[PDB]
This record gives C-alpha cells, structure tokens and sequence, in this order.
C-alpha cells in the first residue's frame, strides 16, 4: 500500500540520476570523452554528471514529467572519469548516449545534443570534446560520402601515387579571365587538381558563373595537352541552400568531376544536403575545414578536429583537409596520424599516444580523402609521402604560383618531387632519413625543380605545438 | 495542490493576473506614461478575442499629452459613451513606432467569462 | 627608362605588404578586432600582418598573379596595435577588409574569410574575434530577421511587458501525445510560449510530424480556454536542407505562428535559408544558439558571442539566446547588456566597458529579440526585467514543469512574477533594491507563486566568469 | 504639464516642414537635382518643398497619422536651391531622401517616388530631373549588369579596339530566311554583331522563333568563314513577362552570345527579371533605350538621359545606347562625355 | 477636336476603365467632381480624410455624407454646376461630421494657369 518512487519538487544533485560508474555500455551507445575543467568545490562526479544530464534529459530541478515516460532508457550517463596525467583540475569524462536520443543520419542532431549547451555551464571552467564512438546501428543510418578513396581513384583512373593539387591565388582579387587562365596554366605542368580559394564564392571582382564557365575551358584545355585527367574544385559554398544548390547544378551541367564545399562555415544541415546531391549525380565533393581552429586549436576547450572529421564523414565528404604537419598551419605528427586513420580506415582501435580515445568501426561507410594543404614546398614532399603514404592530396598553392618561371614550371617541379619521392620510397628508400637526398638528386636532373629548391631552401614552419596530446 | 481551473478563466493579456487596478494603480501607469513621453490613446470593443487584432479608436492618440488628468478625463468619457464595452488605455512610442504598454480599464458588467483572483484556482 | 616593381620569387614578412597603420578606413570596409597572441619571436605586427593577408589576399610566399590585379585595392589591412592591459602578450589587432572581398548577403563568406584559416596558423598560440565593423553598405545587403521585434508584437499582438516561455522537459524521452499535453498545461497557466528542446528533432521516441500534430492542438485548446494568443516553437532544425523545409512547411500548414532553428549546429546557410522562407510566409523565427558556448567560453582563443550575434542578426532571426547572467549557464553583466543592445537597437557607440570595440549602424535592420533561458526561477524575476526590460522573452523550463503542483500553476506563478515586477517597475520602483519585497508580496497573495517561492528560495547560480572583458 | 506638438487639421504651406536648408546629408541619403520652374506667386523654397513633400512622405493637408510615426526619420528634405544662371524662372533644388524610403534592389520604387506624381503638380509649371546621387549603401542591393564590359570582353575575347555592330534594314518586313541572309553577309564582312531593330519582335512578316533559328545558323556560319567570335542581339522585348522569357530560354537554347531588350518600353520590372536571367544564365544582355527622347529631349521639362542611363545600370545591362554626338539623334558632346563616364566608370567626380 | 480627340476611336467591345479622381481634393469638391465623372468613378480623398480633425472614420463619413448628398440632388433634378455649394451647405448643417470638414478646408482651392491646353 505505501507509494513509490513519486514526484518530489526541487533541486537535487545531477550525480544521483546521472553518474552510473557501474554501467555497462551498450554496443549501440553513442560514447563521448570530455576533457573537463570544473570549478572550485564543483566534485568531478558532480561536473561529470551535469554534462551527461543536460546534453541529455535533464534540467536544473526536478520535474514531474519524467514519471511519464522511463528516464532509466534515454538518459545519457557519465560511467567513468579518469584524472588527466599532469593536471590537478582536469579529467576526462566518458559519457554514453543510448541510440534513441539521436535522429537518424542527422549530424546536426548529435552535435546538438553532445556539445548543444553544456560547453556554457557556470559550473565548469572549460570543456573539450576529444572523441567520440559512432557504434556501427548510428553509423548505418548515413549515406557518408558520396564516393570515398577507392571510388574516386576509379572515377579519376588515378593510381599509385599521392594526388597534386593547388589553391589559386592571390586569395581574392582575380577575375574570373584570369582564375580560369592560372588554373589551365598550372594543370598542364602536372597537378591533378586546382581549386577556389574556401572564401572564392561569388564577389563583385569575380561572379561565380563567370568563374566556372572560365574554369571549365581551363580544365578541358589542360586535360587535352597533357592527356591526363584534370579537375579544378569550383565552389558551390553560398549564402543559401538554394545558392549553393544552384552552383552544384551548374558545375554538373559543366561535366566538371568535382567540386568544394567548407562544411563548417556553410554547416552540416547544408553540407549533407550537398552530399547526398553529389551522391546523386556522381561529383567528386571536396571539403574545406575553414573556421576548424576557431573550434579544435586549445587543449582545454572545445572540439578536438578528429571529432570534426568524424563528423564531415558521416555528413559526407570524398575529401577532408587534414593539416600537413610540416606546413604554416599547426597539426602534431601524432594526432594528425591518429585522425588520418580515423578518416580513411574502417576500423581503428583504440590508441591514446594517438588521441584515440575509442574505438572506431565504420562498418563499410567509405573512406575519407586527406589533402595536405598550406605553406609546403618541394622540400617538405618526402615528408609527405611519409606521412601520408599514396592515400592523400597534396596541394601546392604558393608553393606552384610562387615559382619564378610560372605555374606550369611550378606544376612540373611538384609532379617530379611527388614522383621522385614515390619511386625511392617503392625501391626500398627510408624517406625520414633519405628525403633530402632523393630531391637534391632531382633537383639536379630537372631544371623546373631546381629552380623551385633554390627559392624555397632555407623555409621551415617550426613552432611551439598548441594541440598537444 | 491547487488546481488552476479552465472554466470562465478568460485573460485579457498585461496586468490580467495581478489583483483589479486600483484608480491609484491606474493613475500610476499613467504617470508612467507621461513620464516617458509617450503617446496615449483609448480603444474599445463590443467583444475581446485573441484572434482579433484590431479595436475602435476611442477619438484619436493623445499627440502632444504630457497632462495625466486629461488622459484620466478620456477614460471617464470613453467608459460613459461605452459602459458595457471592453475599454484599454494603450500608449505609443513614435521612434520605435510601436505600442509600448497596454491593459483594460473596463470590462462589460454582462461577462461571465472570467474569475475573481480568489477562484482561479480549486 | 628603369623596371618598375615585378615578380620576385621567394618568401619576405607579411608586414612589408598587410601592416599599414597610417591606413584610413573607409566607411565601407568591414573591421575586425582580433584578440592575437603571438608566438615567442613573432612580432605583433608581423602577427597582425599574417591574419590580415591569409584572411583576405595573401599566401605564405611571393605570387605573380597579384601583378594582374590591384592588391592595394583588395588586400586586407592591419591598420592598428594595441597592447591588451594586464598582458604581456595579448594585442588587438584591428584589420580592415575592403567591402569587394564579400560576398552580398553571405554571413557563410564572410566568415570564411575573416575566421576562416588564421586560427591555425603556426605563428600564433590564440587568437579571439571580439568584435566585427558591419557597414550599412554592407548590412544593405542582407534580407536580415524576417520581422524583428516591433512586427512580432504586432503579430502576437502582446505589448507592455516580456515574453514568457518554456522549454518542455525531460529533454528528451517523452512522447508526441505527452508533448502536447505538457504543452498545454503549460500554456493555459500564463506562458505564451513553449518550445521544442534544441536537440527535439525527430527520434524513435517522437516522430516530428506526430509532435507538430499534437502541439497544434494544444497551442489551439490553450488559446482558446484563456482568451491569449499562444505559441510553441517547433523545432525545424534537420539533417538536410530539405528535411528542415518540410518541417518548416509543415508548420505553416497547421498555422501555427512560430517555429525554431539551431543556427550554429544547422549552419548559416540552413539559416539563412529558412529566415527567408520564414519572411515569405509570416513565420517568426525563433533562433536557439546550441554550440556557441564550444566558441566563445574562453577569453584568450575563439569567436566573442557578439560577433556570433551579429552574424544571427545579419543571416535572419526574430529571436536569439542572450543568456540570462543570473541562471545556470555564464553571461557577465556588462558583457551581456552589450551584446543585447547590438542585437535589438539600430545605431550603438563604441563602449569598450560593456565589450563594444565599434560603433555599430544597423541601418534600419530590424531588431533580435534577446530570449533569457537558463536555470532561472521566480526570485530571478526581478532581476531578469531590471536587466532586460520588456524586449526580451524570458523563458522558464525547470522553473515551470518543476512546480509542484504541475504545469499551470507553474506557468501562472511565472506570469504573476513577470506582471507584479512590471508593474512595481511602472510605479517608479527600483527592482534593483527592491526586488525581493516585490517578490514576497506577490507570494503571499498567490497560492500559485508561494508554491514556487518555497522550493526555489535557496537556489542561486554564482561562480567566477570565464568570460571577463 | 503644457502640450507639447499635438494635431492640427488644415493645410499648411510645405516649406515649414520639407524646406530644411541647414541640413547636412547623410552618405546613405539618395540625392536630386530638379529643375524647377515654379508657377507666378509660388516661392521657390514652397515649389522646392511641395516637390520634397509629395515625392516622399508628404500630402496637401496636414494628417494626424504623423505622430504615429518620426516625420524627422523619413521626409524628404528640400536642402538647397540655386538659381539657375541665364533664366529668371528656373531654380535648381536639391532633395535628399533617406535610404529608408526605398526598396531594395528597385528601380521601379526609387522612380515611383522621386518622378511619380510630383511633374503634373499644378503649382509648378515645368520640372526636369537633372542627376540622381545613388550611394554605395543603396546601389549594393542591386544585381546589376549581368557581366559589365571587362566580362564581356572576357566572354567575347574581344580587346584592343572598339566593338563593331549594325542594325539590320529596311526595320520592318523582311521574313526570317532574308533576316539572317542579311545577317550572315554582315558579320561575314568584319562585323563583331548585328541586331534585330528595337520594334522587331514578333509580327506577321517575320515570326520570332523563325527569326531566332536562321539567326543563329547566319552566326555559326560567319564565325566559322572568318575565324572571329560572332553574335546577333536577339530581341527578347515582348508584350509579356511570360513571352519575354520565353525569347530569352530560346536563345540560350540556341548558345547564341547575346540577346537585346528594350528597356523603356517593356519597363524597369521586365528589365531587371531578365537582367537577372541573363546573370544566371551567362547570356549577354543588349539594351536599346526606344522611348527615351520623348522623356529626355527638353531642357525645361523630364528626365536627364545621364538619370534614365544610372537607372538602366542599376537595373541591369551590358550595352546601352549611348548617342553618337555626330550622326541623325541628338547627343551633345559634352553632356554625352559625362553620362558616358557614369555609365562605363567606377567614380566619377561632380563636374 | 474641341476635347482633344483626334481621331474616332471604335473600341469593339473592349470593356471600359474607371476613371480614379484623385489628388488635393475635399468636400467641396464633391458637385464638381460628380458634375464632371457622373457615378462612374472612383473618387479618392486620402489627405481629405486622414486630415479630417476627428480622425478617419468622421473623415470617411464626411466624404460618404458630401457623395450621397450630391447624388440625391442630382437624381431629383438639381443642377450641381450652379447649386452644388447649397447641397454641400444643406449638408453640413445636417451631418456634425461633414461639418467639421467643410470648416476646416471652406478657403481652399487650386487654381493656376493650364500647362496642358489644347
Ligand atoms: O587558404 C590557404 O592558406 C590554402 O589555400 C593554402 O594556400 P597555400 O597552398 O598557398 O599555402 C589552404 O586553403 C589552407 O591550407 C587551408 O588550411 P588547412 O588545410 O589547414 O585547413
Ligand atoms: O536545454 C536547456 O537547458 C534550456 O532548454 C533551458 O531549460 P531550463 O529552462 O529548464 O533551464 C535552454 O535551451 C538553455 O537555456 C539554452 O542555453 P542558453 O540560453 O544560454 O543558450
Ligand atoms: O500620392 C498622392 O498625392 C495621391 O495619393 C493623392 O493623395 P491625396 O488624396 O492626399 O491628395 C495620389 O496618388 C495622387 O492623386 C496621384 O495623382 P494622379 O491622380 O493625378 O495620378
Ligand atoms: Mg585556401
Ligand atoms: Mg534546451
Ligand atoms: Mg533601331
């Protein structure tokens, strides 16, 4: 006769509803790590529990609504926290997500819910995102990429080697004459690819449309005098849906193989839309990360780019910027590998001196391209190709329209360096110690390299590393 | 646990949950009023749905007023043209061009339709 | 008859070209205040020089192709240094892009450039956008909010005090059936609004449709039974363009005057988008800033909040989040009454004490509606009318389904709250000092109000400010 | 606790309220230059200040529905008037409108207000539009020309020398098959374009998509003789929208270069859809100005050619005719060097 | 020729425009205006009646008042070309609304020398 569990109004503490350390996560929970900073007299457990209770089910008192509906299925639950190795105040928070809470092959939808409004918490002093599980059942239930690595490769007869690409510049200011001249100017030295600059839209120095008809000859011109297959990422990124749409069409009517996209400053409800729109119509999608550092740069707060890019690939994307390691833009060698994996592969385990904080199945969703991009030159390509191995982009957009003969002579010296460097490594050559040797050997042979040797020789981009494991 | 009650428990938007205004409460808002430069004006109707977004304008807005008598006088004579009319002292900002505040000084006697303060809830 | 100035290959500093501090701004150029810090040995104007070029013209080594444009015309411009009191290594750099480098009615583009690559870069260990110059040339260009807070009075016909609302709990869980129920509840005690969650989407537990369906309903029995014009903000925000549309479409059908976007896990231009569908067919927009706080949490690194609503303002918003100072998320005093003034008023000077680094003319753009949400209750009340007068929503979820006696007199003890504040505000008295008398009169008279008076009396949300100007 | 400005019926004269010689304007402020001829007994700041008032927020009698509002934020404003040197009855007033009082992007709403009602006012005797100051804040919501003439030369590539056209004749009768016979031996010869007249469009002589067919054949055919890029304007100006449209997707069908519209007698509204159709569609856009002279011809009384020229490029168009100074038409040296420069360049200083 | 018609125009049966008096105009005008359109017209007073000194809807009735008076007059055999101030007189003394008008706007008229003339 006596009552229950009842409705009891007021505050209570989070960690009595949402810190479960003896749960056993399902295989088709969503898991989160957060690094967490909580404030003084703030229990970790407590602060652990109020990200798992309000990027899940719960508010910040009791409410009667629950006794409708069963709390024990949908809430999300912090199951484990461990104390972060050199730090008194940080720890990392694992926080499990039943499937039900998020909407099918939506993003959007788990971004909202994971990082929505806990990141804001007066309780904690910062927050960062540093991996995330997508059990293969959530997996399932996104297209993914329109084509992926083995796809592409077929569609552009592409093999055995790195791909050589290269940004346009200046950044903004040419006309679209003279953007369709550059690119035709460097495909046919050798690159495989041109491309927009991620803020080349539409601008009243150069419309769009103008662009890409320009570009279009450009391509074709380049493709017939080199008889290798040739392609320029035009720019469908817009204001609008509807203008982004309208620029894809366009570029399928050109019967130009791809196109780009910056997914974070266009944003995933867009970016799947133009994805599933790619899919549909067979275009090559690149994908530019512009805006990622606002959000991955600080060890302590934010979003770790592994989770950006475990994101772009399930809203799609055939390639990803990935950092270069060696180049103007930051990216330690270990992380940037870890994420790599985590962008090409279909299952990678667990593996913390990689910041791999789970492990990953993908369950067949297609394979991520890496493009290596920002202040490299020839000298930094075995480097590269160590790196990243056949399987990536290398793009060269100073380091083509900064050689002194030009951008075809440019092209030339980037396509021999990739080669140079591809038949070393094939013939048994250690390119971490031999790099050197095998450009000084091509530098000698080929004037077009040369050339590009001298002016680059002495530049190196080495600095203090922000995003450390 | 009280329970609010749906049955004659008609609101009438600013001020309908608070005790009836006192003459003094009223004045008040008028001073309010006044005391921000603001545009007075009366409106009034037969009949008070949320649906409908328009009154009658008692006359015209009150342009120039900075004399809380004389918008006190306007009531009393829009509520004797309509004694048995809803009846809203409403006031205008120019810059924003904008209604700024509003609330009823008079109900129909005839209504039924809402509860004493006491009886809202059961 | 000697050579002017022609291509020289190689690298030199970026100051040589993108720090000119004798620069005059023109009225059309869009300025950014960027909190920078270096990197040991980087000047701060070599620094200021690097993200002024690579957000606007320049790349990492010499170009030819700026010889066939105008870079004096385009290039982005670090025009002005200042040391950061109580830093020994902060600067704002303040850097000015000439109004040709925009894409027209693209907040998408402009981010692009101005926050697109610099966060990364090696050269820097932080950088902050704090503030953004939008010209009027410029905000000319954008359809901006479809009403604005003059038009949405009028068309909910509400005038002379806030906005009530509430945010339906659990987060997550409930049912389409119970989701109207609640709603109702809600609305016929004296809210005007209610709303989806932000991460309320469509989820195996609720299917939008059915959700939209049941909302209707009680949206139309509330408004009915109390005689007051009701809404409830159905969630739009979708995995694709065209799966927000149909929502957005859907709602439109049943009439149901207000709908809601997650703008930032959407994206600007889902956003964008919609606020133009929602101009086209009288919908208002309420805008939920779900993942700001992963942005702007942190002082030192990311994008201020202000900047972050002006962009709303600009892609289209009749309401935003502003934060509430006094709930359970951060928001400082200052630095709030700041960005409230940047949303709602149409011209605002220069303040650097409340966070204002330009004067702002929004030339007759319409108004955000700032919406107060968080963690707040009745002893809240006072304060929440001192600090945002009545152009503000105020919006009370915990604070609503946690009475205990349910959802109406819940939402009645809010309204009575809301109503005796205006009104002792009214009479010349100062919520200020005496905001808590106001607050124990109103208790004593309703039996609704104590009930929330005395769960509620001890809870407040103080902590030290992460974000400080 | 004294009244402060309240409502009072009855007419007032328009100068206490729209003649406002100290104001300063505002960038965003569009400016006019009238050329006012007042009737006798009319002074000049009254006729400056009726035009001001009954261009932008004014009427003849005094409205209470002011108050409502700020008359301050958006009247028209009568700032300046000058005689005018030679004439004992001419004035030139300037009016200053707020951006405010203009939609976004029309060219229709900015003429509606500033020439709508104001020329048939009975107490002036003549008025003449002289020049418009369009301010960057309003002419950035404005599309514009689909290409301009550096994209045009891109798109053609054409350089280093004048563009060479010529209008078919006799302007009426002559069937399809004769019309591209006509054009084929044109562009043969050395001519970057032909053109239909201005008034051929579609009539029972010569059918539009007859025309538009042996057309493009007469192109394809000279541009393949000579070597050099060749195009026809193809008149799109139609008694529709809807037939309009249907001209302009044809041509683009038939990757003709370019087409031709007659902006005053098919209307600003017409222009500006296909001007933005032409952007969309990278098709070159021909604006012949039929109609024009009988607006701009007269000294005293009209519209300025240099304003009817401002509003077609902001409308949109590639070309627009000019004048030749030398030949049959009318065109004045000097005042065609400075349309010609508010047509063709980015700034051009008062002169 | 004595109208500016130059030429006969038949119309075959295209059907015909009503003609939209507008512009500076008030009660007192209402004879003229019925005398020189007959009924079908539309006759329009926006300043004529949002300048009414008791708001629009006095301003409305005064303007409905002045039309129908005439009218009637009209139909009983009147001639508003000579009588047309007596119907306008005859009717403010009856309507409190249309007094107020024809008070506030007695003095005012338009009358300048003709631009357009045959
Ligand atoms: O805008 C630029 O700087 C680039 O075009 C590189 O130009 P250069 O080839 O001349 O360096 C790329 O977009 C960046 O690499 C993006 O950075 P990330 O790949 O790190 O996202
Ligand atoms: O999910 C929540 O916590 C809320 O529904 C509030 O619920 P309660 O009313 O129960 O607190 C709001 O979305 C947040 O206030 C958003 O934060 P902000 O306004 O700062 O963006
Ligand atoms: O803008 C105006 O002045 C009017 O609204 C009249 O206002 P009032 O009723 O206040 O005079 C009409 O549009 C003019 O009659 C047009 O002239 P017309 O009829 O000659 O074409
Ligand atoms: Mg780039
Ligand atoms: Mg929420
Ligand atoms: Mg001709």
């Amino acid at each position: 006769t006596k009552a229950g569990a009842g409705f009891k109004a007021g505050v209570k503490d989070y960690r009595l509803t949402y810190y479960t350390p003896d749960y056993v996560v399902r295989d088709t929970d969503i898991l989160a790590a957060f690094r967490m900073t909580p404030q003084p007299g703030v229990p970790p457990e407590e602060c652990g529990a109020a990200v798992a209770a309000e990027s899940s089910t719960g508010t910040w008192t009791t409410v009667w609504t629950d006794g409708l509906t069963s709390l024990d299925r949908y809430k999300g639950r912090c199951y484990d926290i461990e104390p972060v190795p050199g730090e008194d105040n940080q720890y990392i928070a694992y926080v499990a997500y039943p499937i039900d809470l998020f909407e099918e092959g939506s993003v959007t939808n788990m971004f909202t819910s994971i990082v929505g409004n806990v990141f804001g918490f007066k309780a904690l002093r910062a927050l960062r995102l540093e991996d995330l599980r997508i059990p293969p059942a959530y997996v399932k239930t996104f297209v993914g990429p329109p084509h992926g690595i083995q796809v592409e490769r077929d569609k552009l007869n592409k093999y055995g080697r790195g791909l050589l690409g290269c940004t346009i510049k200046p950044k903004l200011g040419l006309s679209a004459k003279n953007y369709g001249r550059a690119v035709y100017e460097c495909l046919r030295g050798g690159l495989d690819f041109t491309k927009d600059d991620e803020n080349v839209n539409s601008q009243p120095f150069m419309r769009w449309r103008d662009r890409f008809l320009f570009v279009a000859e450009a391509i074709y011109k380049a493709q017939a005098e080199t008889g290798e297959v040739k392609g320029h990422y035009l720019n469908a990124t817009a204001g609008t849906c509807e203008e982004m749409m309208k620029r894809a069409v366009c570029a399928k009517e050109l019967g130009v193989p791809i196109i780009m996209h910056d997914y974070l400053t266009g944003g995933f409800t867009a970016n799947t839309s133009l994805a599933i729109y790619c899919r549909d119509n067979g275009l090559l999608l690149h994908i530019h990360r512009a805006m990622h550092a606002v959000i991955d740069r600080q060890r302590n707060h934010g979003i770790h780019f592994r989770v950006l890019a475990k994101a772009l690939r399930m809203s799609g994307g055939d390639h990803l910027h990935s950092g270069t390691v060696v180049g103007k833009l930051e990216g330690e060698r270990e992380v940037t590998l870890g994420f790599v994996d985590l962008m090409r592969d279909d299952y990678v385990e667990k593996d913390r001196s990689r910041g791999i904080y789970f492990t990953q199945d993908w369950c067949s969703m297609p394979g991520v391209m890496p493009v290596a991009s920002g202040g490299i030159h020839v000298w930094h390509m075995p480097a590269l190709v160590e790196i990243f191995g056949d399987d990536a982009c290398l793009q060269f957009g100073g380091g083509t329209l900064g050689h002194p003969w030009g951008n075809a002579p440019g092209a030339a010296a980037n396509r021999v360096a990739l080669e140079a460097c591809t038949q070393a490594r094939n013939e048994g050559r250690d390119l971490a110690r031999e790099g050197g040797d095998v450009i000084r050997s091509a530098c000698k042979w080929s004037p077009e390299l040369a050339a590009a040797c001298e002016v680059w020789k002495e530049i190196k981009f080495e600095f203090d590393t922000i995003d450390k494991l | 646990m009280m329970v609010w009650t749906p049955v004659n428990n008609k609101m009438f938007e600013t001020f309908s949950y608070l005790p009836p205004l006192t003459d003094e409460q009223i004045a008040a808002q008028v001073d309010y009023i006044v005391a921000n430069g603001w545009i007075p004006c009366l409106e009034f109707a037969e009949h008070s749905n949320p649906e409908e977004f328009y009154w009658t304008m008692w006359k015209l807005p009150m342009f120039g007023c900075r004399d809380p008598m004389q918008v006190l006088r306007e009531i009393v004579a829009c509520t004797k043209a309509f004694p048995d009319a809803y009846v809203r002292l409403v006031a205008f900002d120019n810059q924003k061009q904008v209604q700024i505040m509003g609330f009823l000084v008079q109900r129909p006697k005839t209504a039924r339709d809402f509860q004493p303060a006491n009886k809202r809830s059961v």
